[PDB]
C-alpha cells in the first residue's frame, strides 16, 4: 500500500487545488530569482554542443545543480507550504 | 500511515 | 515514525514539483 | 538504453504532434461510442463500494473491462496508427 | 526481433493513452 | 479557469 | 500555439 | 542495438 499511500496523496493534493497553487507559486518565485533563465540558458546550450540530446540524460547534467540554485526563500517556503497540506491530510 | 480527508 | 513519514513524502513531492519545472523547461525549450 | 528510448519515443511522440493528434482522436472516438459514458457510470458505481476512492484502487478492477470496451473499429484505428509512428522512428 | 520490439512499444503507448484516458474520467467524476 | 488543473507528465511523484 | 504536453496520467515510462 | 531517428 506504500505506493498506493503516495496515489491518496497525489489524489487530494490535485482535487483541493494546492498543486495548482503551488506549482503556480513555484514558476513565479522561480522566475524572479533568475533561475529560470539561468536554467533555461543551460539546457539551451547543452542542446547544442551534443546532437542527440535526450531529456533523461541531460537531465543528470542540469538537475543537481538547479536545486542548489533554488534561493533558500523559495525552497523553505515551498517545503513549509508542502508539509502544512501533509501534516493536515495524513491521519494520526 | 493513514490518509483520511 | 509519522514524522518521518511526511519527511520523506516532503522531499518526494518536492522534488516532482522541480522535476516537471524542468521538464516544462526542457520542452519549452526545444521550441 | 532501454528506459532511454522511450524516453526519445515520447519525446518525438510529443514535440511531433503525434501525441495531440492520437489522444484527441482517442477522445473524440470513444466519446461517440458511448464508451465515456460506461466507463464514467462504472468508475461511479466502483467508488461506491469502496468507502476510500482511490484512482490505483479500481484501476484494477475497472482497466481491464475498459479495453475491452474499446470498439474493435477504435482499438485497431489506433494501434495502426501508434504503429505506423514507431516503424518510421526506430531505425532497422 | 526488431518486430517483436516495436510490438511492445506499441501496446505500452495503446495503454498510455488510455491510461490517461481513465484518470482524466476519474478526476472528471469527482467533481 | 473552470475545469481542474491536472499535472503534466513531468510531474513523476509516483513512480 | 505552444505544444501539448501528456498529463501524469499518460504512463508511458513506469 | 535499437536506433532513434528523428
Amino acid at each position: 500500500d506504500t505506493a498506493q499511500l503516495k496515489s491518496q496523496i497525489q489524489q487530494y493534493l490535485v482535487e483541493s487545488g494546492n498543486y495548482e497553487l503551488i506549482s503556480n507559486e513555484l514558476k513565479a518565485r522561480l522566475l524572479q530569482e533568475g533561475w529560470v533563465d539561468k536554467v533555461k540558458d543551460l539546457t539551451k546550450s547543452e542542446m547544442n554542443i551534443n546532437e542527440s540530446t535526450n531529456f533523461t540524460q541531460i537531465l543528470s547534467t542540469v538537475e543537481p545543480k538547479a536545486l542548489e540554485m533554488v534561493s533558500d526563500s523559495t525552497r523553505e517556503t515551498v517545503l513549509k507550504q508542502i508539509r502544512e497540506f501533509l501534516e493536515e491530510i495524513v491521519d494520526t | 500511515e493513514s490518509i483520511v480527508l | 515514525s509519522r514524522k518521518d513519514f511526511i519527511d520523506t513524502m516532503t522531499r518526494e513531492l518536492y522534488d516532482a514539483f522541480l522535476h516537471e519545472r524542468l521538464y516544462l523547461i526542457y520542452m519549452d525549450s526545444r521550441a
